[PDB]
C-alpha cells in the first residue's frame, strides 16, 4: 500500500479527484426508490381530462 | 407484501361484528412459513 503525496502546487492530472459511482439494480422487490411525480394546478366545474 | 389489519375496541371472546381496517403497507419481499409470539413475563 503506497501513499498519494497530494500537494497544492501539483499539475492537473496529479491533483486529487473525488469520485462517486452509482449502480442501479432491480432484484425481485416490487417497489423501491424512484423519482418525483410532478403535479399541476386543479380546476373545477369544467369537463376535463 | 405483508399486510396487517387491526382494530382496538374496548369491551372467552364475546359475540359481535367489527370490520378491521388496513394498518400498514410493507414492500418487504419476505417469505413466511412459520412464526412465534412474544410475551411480557413476571419478574418483580
Ligand atoms: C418463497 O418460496 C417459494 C418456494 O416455496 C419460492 O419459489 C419463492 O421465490 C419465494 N419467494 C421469495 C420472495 O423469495
Amino acid at each position: 500500500l503506497q501513499s498519494y503525496g497530494f500537494r497544492p502546487t501539483y499539475g492537473v492530472g496529479h491533483q486529487p479527484y473525488r469520485v462517486v459511482v452509482l449502480s442501479f439494480e432491480l432484484l425481485h422487490a416490487p417497489a423501491t426508490v424512484c423519482g418525483p411525480k410532478k403535479s399541476t394546478n386543479l380546476v373545477k366545474n369544467k369537463c376535463v381530462n | 407484501y405483508f399486510k396487517i389489519y387491526s382494530k382496538h375496541t374496548p369491551i372467552d371472546l364475546p359475540q359481535g361484528f367489527s370490520a378491521l381496517e388496513p394498518l400498514v403497507d410493507l414492500p418487504i419481499g419476505i417469505n413466511i412459513t412459520r412464526f412465534q409470539t412474544l410475551l411480557a413475563l413476571h419478574r418483580s
